């Protein structure tokens, strides 16, 4: 089954860098979908980026644009989000969520399964 | 063997093409959307694909006396495109067909192999003989036209009704999953042919003037009060930025550059495109990768024209194919191809009877003597790691990684056996670069030598099924755009390169070449360059 | 920032999200438990995902999409987020029940 798990949290300093991982287990192969959604402590969910590894098509949410860059290792079935020049607001719990399956006359393409989340604290 | 109507033959041809010629697209659809959870969508996709094929076949086979030749052409074209879209995982766009029409027979011969011949004979020649050897009767024009519209309306219904019934699904498919529309054959080849014909018509109707961009470019100092400069810009064929030792690689594919002091390698260089014909003009054009248009590349002013006009004599020593439209405004006496033994003195050192790159350094001293006192830009083109024959781009002296893939098909050799041959060809390129650096060093007492190397595109070697360059610039894999870059210069010329971790693209070539000869042009001055 | 809009419990609830882009086929809701990862309940703004016996039904009204829970909620009490559009993705302000 799907077992998307996250790694690469820990403490970082402002202006530093980090690099996370996702997409464990086979699930729906790996390519296509799989996103990145973060949550500040005591705040609503905010979308960060959306890799579409296969076509090299990505997107960013303005407030996280120009510093974030997503890689993709299909051989190892793992997605990476490279973070540079972090500030104080960047502290949050980060999830990754795929999207697939439409049944019949129902569509889909939603951030459906997630992971336990890795805390990314800046200080 | 009774006479069969033309329309049933057209339907059978459409069914055969949608069944056998769309294997890669069907696999991609069934692997992106699982058949166990998207039955309706995949069924409608198959139905609309068959409808599109039927519509295409009915529209180009409207006439009666051309039905059979058009069917033969469609079958052969579909088979020949499908083999390459299956084994090598390549698509067909305008750039891909432009590359296909700019080839030489030597390159085409490597692609030819027994498996490809057998597959066409089985898929586009045997059905060709089946279609050509049956009897077909053409009814009166009235009933024939009636049945033709009936087929037209049936295909249009099979195209539109699944779209309407699955409006949201197909809207998402056409908005997000555009690249799969390029994997369908032979519809995509026909669309590419039409687009290419339109582009060629626009090019022919275009004027034959030069759109200037560096009219204000002036040389800071002439080669009379200073030491004349000499740059050997080695245009590189296929190479991957992650396959060099400096940017991280388990094997040592560049040992001869580690012992050469002054070599700086930038870890992040993204090329203009995934094909040589699309990348070489983009290296030398004053327009960046976001503005450059291949259709007008030769008409626009390039940095070479500016350098020649300013008084810097230039030389091109071709090895791979052709200057690709960049060495056209300059006299033919400067562009000297080295593909054949008539010019390349170092050949026949291998059973394959190929002419290597090191032979392009035999005779440069004559040009240096003929240009004693003025700046020179001796640009060298490489055969590089040109496929699908990586094992033919090196001599046995560099046969260091065993085993190698001696076969002509990439799908049969194991990944390691292909990696070994690719890295051996990279070693040959390394040796060529080192010899060029030594030749530059032997002239240090009279010139301020400099060397710059950059590959035009990367390569795919099995990742996600792709096996060769040529993918469209919009959605090509990163492995087809990551290229190595090396810059070496003498420690006395006072040229300070950028940091090794700087992020640069193919747009940095023209500013670097202009900065080497101290030329400032406002069109390109505000761009990142390999050197300060 | 979170918001405790309904804060009623023991009856049907209705929480609205304003979709700047219509994209009725790309609207979904998520049930984020206080410490765990969010669930997916209700997708496409009209369909149901496995894991609930039609308790959360969901519906649409013009440009505004609302969530409806019919039965009582002895287990729930989590936060719900509206999700507008898929490329890119924007989430709502969240809701809470008590
Ligand atoms: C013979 C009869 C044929 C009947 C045809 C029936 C179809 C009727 C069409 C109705 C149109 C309604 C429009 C609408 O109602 O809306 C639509 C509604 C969607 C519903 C679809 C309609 C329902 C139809 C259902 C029935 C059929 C399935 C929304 C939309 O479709 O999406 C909109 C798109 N609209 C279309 O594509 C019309 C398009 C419709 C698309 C759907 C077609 C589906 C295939 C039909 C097959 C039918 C069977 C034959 O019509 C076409 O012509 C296609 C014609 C295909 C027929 C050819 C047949 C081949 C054989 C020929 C034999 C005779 C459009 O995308 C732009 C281009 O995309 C491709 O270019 P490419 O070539 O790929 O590069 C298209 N290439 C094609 O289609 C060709 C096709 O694929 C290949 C062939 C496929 C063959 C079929 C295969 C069969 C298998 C099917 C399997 C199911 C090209 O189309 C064109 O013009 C082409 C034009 O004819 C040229 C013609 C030249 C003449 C040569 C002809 C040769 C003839 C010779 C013959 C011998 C189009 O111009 O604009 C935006 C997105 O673009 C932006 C944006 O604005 O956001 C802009 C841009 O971003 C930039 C910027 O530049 O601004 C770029 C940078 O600068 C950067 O900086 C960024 C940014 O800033 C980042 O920094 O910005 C861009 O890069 C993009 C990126 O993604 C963002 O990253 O984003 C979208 O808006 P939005 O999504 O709504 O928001
Ligand atoms: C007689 C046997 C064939 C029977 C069928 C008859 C119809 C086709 C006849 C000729 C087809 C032979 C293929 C020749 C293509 C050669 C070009 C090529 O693949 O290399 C281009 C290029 C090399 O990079 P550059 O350095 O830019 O190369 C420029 C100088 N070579 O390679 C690629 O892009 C990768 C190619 C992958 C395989 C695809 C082969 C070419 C495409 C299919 C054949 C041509 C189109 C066929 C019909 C299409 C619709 C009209």
């Amino acid at each position: 089954e799907v077992q998307l798990v996250e790694s690469g949290g820990g403490l970082v300093q402002p202006g530093g860098s980090l690099r996370l991982s996702c997409a464990a287990s086979g699930f729906n192969v790996y390519y296509s979908s799989i996103h990145w959604v973060r949550q500040a402590p005591g705040k609503g969910l905010e979308w960060v980026a959306s890799i579409y590894s296969s076509y090299s098509s990505t997107s960013y949410a303005d407030s996280v644009k120009g510093r974030f860059t997503i890689s993709a290792d299909t051989s190892k079935n793992t997605a990476y989000l490279q973070m540079n020049s972090l500030r104080a607001e960047d502290t949050a719990v980060y999830y990754c969520a795929s999207g697939n399956f439409s049944s019949w006359w129902s569509h889909g393409w939603y951030a459906l399964y997630w992971g336990q989340g890795t805390l990314v604290t800046v200080s | 063997r009774r006479s069969v109507s033309p329309f049933v033959l057209v339907a059978s041809v459409a069914v055969f093409l949608t069944a056998t010629a769309n294997l890669t697209f069907f696999d991609k659809i069934s692997q992106t959307y699982p058949i166990a959870d998207n039955l309706g969508f995949v069924l409608t996709i198959a139905v609309v694909l068959f409808g599109a094929m039927l519509l295409i076949t009915t529209l180009l086979s409207s006439y009666r006396y051309v039905l059979k030749p058009v069917l033969i052409l469609l079958l052969i074209m579909g088979a020949v495109t499908s083999y390459f879209t299956d084994t090598y995982g390549t698509v067909y766009d305008t750039t891909m067909l432009q590359n296909a029409l700019q080839t030489d027979q030597a390159e085409t011969k490597d692609l030819l192999n027994a498996a490809f011949i057998m597959r066409i004979i089985g898929l586009g020649v045997l059905p060709s003989l089946l279609v050509a050897f049956v009897k077909v009767d053409y009814p009166t024009w009235g009933k024939g036209l009636m049945r033709r519209l009936g087929l037209i309306v049936a295909s249009l219904a099979l195209i539109l009704l699944p779209v309407v019934a699955f409006s949201s699904h197909y809207a998402s498919f056409f908005r997000v999953h555009k690249p799969l529309r390029s994997y369908v054959n032979p519809i995509m080849p026909i669309y590419s042919v039409g687009k290419l014909a339109s582009i060629e018509y626009k090019k022919a109707s275009a004027p034959k003037d030069t759109i200037y961009h560096a009219k204000d470019a002036v040389q800071a100092t002439k080669p009379d009060m200073r030491k004349p400069r000499l740059v050997v810009f080695v245009v590189g064929e296929t190479a991957r930025a992650d396959h060099v030792s400096f940017n991280g690689y388990e094997r040592d594919t560049f040992p001869q550059l580690a012992k050469i002091d002054g070599v700086t390698n930038f870890s992040n260089v993204t090329s203009c495109g995934t094909s040589t014909a699309y990348s070489v003009p983009c290296m030398f054009s004053y327009l960046g990768a976001d503005e450059y248009d291949v259709d007008t590349a030769k008409y626009q002013e390039n940095v070479l024209d500016t350098l020649d006009r300013l008084g810097v004599s230039i030389l091109w020593r071709d090895n791979n194919s052709d200057s690709k439209g960049v060495m056209d405004k300059l006299p033919k006496a400067q562009f000297a191809d080295y593909k054949s033994a008539t010019n390349n003195a170092i050949c026949n050192t291998n059973p394959y009877n190929e002419c290597r790159d090191v032979g392009m350094l035999v005779g440069l001293d004559d040009f240096v003597a003929a240009n004693n006192g003025k700046d020179m830009l001796i640009m060298l083109h490489q055969m590089g790691n040109h496929g699908p024959a990586y094992f033919k781009r090196y001599d046995e002296k560099f046969a260091k990684f065993t085993p190698v893939c001696e076969g002509n098909e990439l799908a049969k050799c194991e990944h390691q056996s292909l990696i070994n041959a690719y890295d051996n060809a990279l070693l040959a390129t390394d040796d060529f670069i080192a010899q060029s650096i030594q030749w530059l060093q032997t002239h240090s007492n009279a010139y301020d030598v400099s060397m710059l190397y950059v590959s035009d595109h990367g390569e795919s070697l099995g990742e996600n099924g792709v096996y060769l360059h040529g993918m469209p610039n919009a959605f090509a894999p990163k492995e087809q755009r990551s290229v190595p870059a090396f810059f070496w210069t003498d420690k006395q010329t006072g040229i300070t390169p950028m940091a090794t971790d700087t992020v640069l693209t193919h747009d940095a070539i023209t500013p670097t070449l202009l900065k080497l000869f101290d030329v400032t042009a406002d069109k390109v001055k505000d761009r990142t360059a390999f050197i300060r | 920032s979170p918001s405790s809009l309904s804060a009623s419990v023991g009856d049907r609830v209705t929480i609205t999200c304003r979709a700047s882009q219509s994209v009725s086929s790309a609207v979904a809701w998520y049930q984020q438990k206080p410490g765990k990862a969010p669930k997916l309940l209700i997708y496409s703004a009209s369909s149901l995902y496995s894991g609930v016996p039609s308790r959360f039904s969901g519906s649409r009204s013009g440009t505004d999409f609302t969530l409806t829970i019919s039965s009582l909620q002895p287990e729930d009490f989590a936060t719900y987020y509206c999700q507008q559009s898929y490329w890119p993705i924007t989430f709502g302000q969240g809701t809470k029940v008590e």
